[PDB]
């Protein structure tokens, strides 16, 4: 089946301004078209539509100066550019296959916006363990602590269990007030105590720290 | 442009159960009516064909009518995944498209009362001086579970949030998040804290304790 790959992070001030990528692979952009698509929580669904094939180009109409669209068809790469995002154009977008070309078929990755009042912010690392029935149970569940920090990406890894991709870990939601809170949990055998050494720490995406630490048991006898 | 709107605008289901919603419109936009689906944290589908036109890649348990001021759909056919909501929208030249508001669609399976989890707060709360309990609630449908907390086993007007979260059909049920905020005083001269549910499914009064050496 044809699929694409997208892309994209926006984070400025009220009129923003950011160039974008969506490729599809599989087959050449001349013969099929695709546009773009809003896929903001909150707010709803909204989406793009494409010329010589339905024709011109969709955009609101106060949007219609401020977004804009080209193509790149040997290359078979789509991209999207925008020069001042409205106050309210804090969205993640994505784009939406097209085989009769009024219905979306396939996606992509995905395409964020973000404009907020709140600066760069970073987390700390709390971990949390069960208690000391860890020495003879197989397995149990873990947890981490994160909350009141700058947009949802927060990235947990630990080095025992499952891949990375096990840990329970999501964006966040924001309200009004512009932080973020998540939490993490993980369940991985406790037998590999005695044979590799615990690192726990957040990989917060705007966080500008880069600090790692390794993790000891709880020790309650000391 | 044009208004638009379904009927009803949320519906509880079951397993099998033939659903049958309908989307009206002041004036019939003749053969380019599309409804559609949305499974959250997926993306929609494009269901339907001029009025009942089967497209690759959907099983046949679909059938769609209605006619001009009018439209249904009704489907033959409910696996359980069913759960979603519907979106009713048409295709014309004219650049702007309209989306009608869309039909919650459910599955009931019972009255069921909330289960009861807890993990340890975390250390920024204990530090801006606004104590906070933390009682994870799950497994509870239908959704209206009210939720307070009694401090003590003490009712009270307010201090509850609540921000419901969506269908797990791993487990078929809701489940809630919530919020409290309270002034460092009143932690003090209370001792045990626990959280309340007021759900349609009880046939008793219910409160919960643990321990917090427990884990």
């Amino acid at each position: 089946e044809v699929q694409l790959v997208e892309s994209g992070g926006g984070l400025i001030q009220p009129g923003g301004s950011l160039r974008l990528s969506c490729a599809a692979s599989g087959i050449t952009v001349s013969s099929n078209y695709m546009s773009w698509v809003r896929q903001a929580p909150g707010k709803g669904l909204e989406w793009v539509s494409v010329i010589y094939a339905g024709g011109s180009t969709f955009y609101a109409d106060s949007v219609k100066g401020r977004f804009t669209i080209s193509r790149d068809n040997s290359k078979n790469t789509l991209y999207l550019q925008m020069s001042s995002l409205r106050v309210e154009d804090t969205a993640v977008y994505y784009c939406a296959r097209d085989l009769d070309y009024y219905g979306m078929d396939v996606w992509g990755r995905g395409t964020t916006v973000t404009v907020s009042s709140a600066s760069t912010k970073g987390p700390s690392v709390f971990p949390l363990a069960p208690s000391s029935k860890s020495t003879s149970g197989g397995t149990a569940a873990l947890g981490c602590l994160v909350k009141d920090y700058f947009p949802e990406p927060v990235t947990v890894s630990w080095n025992s269990g499952a891949l990375t991709s096990g840990v329970h870990t999501f964006p966040a939601v924001l309200q009004s007030s512009g932080l973020y809170s998540l939490s993490s949990v993980v369940t991985v055998p406790s037998s590999s105590l005695g044979t590799q050494t615990y690192i726990c720490n957040v990989n917060h995406k705007p966080s500008n720290t880069k600090v790692d630490k390794r993790v000891e048991p709880k020790s309650c006898d000391k | 442009a044009i208004q638009l709107t379904q009927s009803p605008s949320s519906l509880s289901a079951s397993v099998g159960d033939r659903v049958t919603i309908t989307c009206r419109a002041s004036q019939g936009i003749s053969t380019y009516l599309a409804w559609y689906q949305q499974k959250p944290g997926k993306a929609p589908k494009l269901l339907i064909y001029g009025a009942s036109t089967l497209q690759s890649g959907v099983p046949s348990r679909f059938s769609g009518s209605g006619s001009g001021t009018d439209f249904t759909l009704t489907i033959s056919s409910l696996q359980p995944e069913d759960f979603a909501a519907y979106y009713c929208q048409q295709v014309n030249s004219y650049p702007p498209i309209t989306f009608g508001p869309g039909t919650k669609v459910d599955i009931k399976r019972t009255v069921a009362a909330p289960s009861v989890f807890i993990f340890p707060p975390s250390d920024e709360q204990l530090k801006s001086g606004t104590a906070s309990v933390v009682c994870l609630l799950n497994n509870f449908y239908p959704r209206e579970a009210k939720v307070q907390w009694k401090v003590d086993n003490a009712l009270q007007s307010g201090n509850s949030q609540e921000s419901v979260t969506e269908q797990d059909s791993k487990d078929s049920t809701y489940s809630l998040s919530s919020t409290l905020t309270l002034s460092k005083a009143d932690y003090e001269k209370h001792k045990v804290y626990a959280c309340e549910v007021t759900h349609q499914g009880l046939s008793s009064p219910v409160t919960k304790s643990f321990n917090r050496g427990e884990c």
